[PDB]
């Protein structure tokens, strides 16, 4: 958990293994396995390393790798990073017109008139004028803690773009 | 000691009824004519002399004297009670705070200290000598004194809060603190029954404008 933080495109550990498989041969040893005929009984054990041989990767990413993938993933890095700024800058600026151009504590206070509050008087609203443009009553409200039998699944994994080289080479195998 | 609840008839009496001439010897009801103008927020302070109050009660002086700040308050709420007795007019609001008490009333129609706009003072007997103020010892603690000096340090006028005001922000109701200790705490969440029988979350918004302050000064006497 403390290393599995790496970026894409770099060697983890399992990366590096399977690079080292690689290099010894192995894997040419695991595919005579699984083709050979008299040495069908060690089929169980030559699937589960083929498992976990590929236990990250992606078929159709996979078949996809190639010559010319080192400036596509480089182009589609910078595109990617530039969207990513895009929308970060148009919430920001959404944020800051939803919030006034004065300081939180510039004071002031309305009564809406229609609005009954949850007794029968009229609501009184303190949250700035900026705010009831998209008035809701839950702008100051704290959500609930889901209890644990309720606390939905997440997913196990990230996905991470391995290294080139053991990309390639997996796609070969 | 003595029962104030007849206490304050009696103050209620004197105010209504002592008379004082001016002019040509024709009689005027100089507190009564005074509590006109309070009525009609003409006149705020009302400074009640206690030399008139001795021309018909000696008695009542020196309990005033002796027990000041009780009778203080009980004058207040005698005037209170009585300015509805010489109201004849409509006020012309010009305080944000007269804004705000007239649509209090608009609305409780479709805090008595927060609709008391005037202050009461007694202005001491003339049997009470000028102490110097190495003379105001602890026996005339609680008591009404009068006392000599050269003023020698003034601070400006600062607003004290009287009366909180404040709005909630879930029920939309008005929540009031009277303040009489040099200092108070400030109430946070909102005490309606809306509220707290909903537990709604609904927290108390200080309201300046509708809360009463009033004006403060300190300063220091010193010896001649
Ligand atoms: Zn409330």
């Amino acid at each position: 958990l403390d290393q599995e933080k790496k970026i894409d495109d770099d060697a983890s550990a399992h990366d590096q293994l399977l690079w080292a498989i690689h290099l010894s041969g192995l894997d040419d040893l695991l595919l005579f396995l699984a083709s050979s005929s008299a040495e069908e009984q060690w089929s169980l054990h030559v699937l589960e390393i083929v498992s976990l041989m590929f236990r990250d990767q992606n078929p159709e990413q996979l078949a996809g790798v190639g010559q010319g993938r080192l400036a596509q993933e480089r182009s589609a890095d910078f595109a990617e990073l530039e969207v990513l700024r895009q929308r970060e800058m148009a919430e920001k600026k959404t944020r800051a017109l939803q919030r006034g151009n004065r300081h939180s504590r510039f004071g002031g206070s309305y009564i809406v008139q229609g609005l009954k509050s949850i007794g029968e008087r009229d609501l009184i609203f303190h949250k700035g004028l900026h705010n009831l443009r998209n008035y809701s009553s839950d702008l100051g409200k704290q959500p609930k803690k889901v209890p644990k039998r309720r606390q939905a699944a997440r997913e196990l994994s990230i996905q991470r773009r391995s290294a080139l080289n053991v990309r390639l080479f997996l796609r070969d195998f | 000691l003595k029962d104030y609840a007849l206490e304050k008839e009696k103050v209620k009496k004197f105010l209504q009824e002592f008379y004082q001439d001016d002019e040509l010897g024709k009689k005027q009801f100089k507190y009564g004519n005074q509590l006109v103008r309070l009525a009609h927020r003409e006149q705020v302070a009302l400074y009640v002399d206690l030399d008139d109050v001795a021309e018909d009660d000696p008695e009542l002086v020196d309990s005033i004297c002796e027990n000041a700040r009780r009778y203080a308050k009980l004058f207040a709420d005698a005037v209170q009670e009585l300015l509805p007795q010489y109201k004849e007019r409509e006020v012309v609001n010009k305080d944000v705070l007269d804004v705000y008490i007239e649509h209090r009333l608009m609305m409780e129609q479709r805090p008595a200290e927060l609709m008391r706009r005037f202050e009461l003072y007694f202005q001491g007997p003339s049997s009470n000598k000028p102490r110097v103020i190495r003379e105001v010892r602890a026996d005339s603690v609680g008591k009404l004194v009068t006392v000599r000096g050269i003023v020698t340090r003034v601070s400006e006028v600062k607003p004290k809060m009287v009366v909180a005001t404040y709005t909630c922000d879930q029920c939309g109701a008005e929540t009031y603190q009277p303040i009489q200790s040099p200092t108070f705490m400030p109430l946070i969440m909102c005490p309606s029954q809306e509220c707290q029988t909903n537990r709604s979350g609904g927290r108390l918004y200080l309201q300046t404008r509708g809360s009463r302050f009033i004006k403060f000064q300190e300063m220091k006497m010193q010896e001649h």
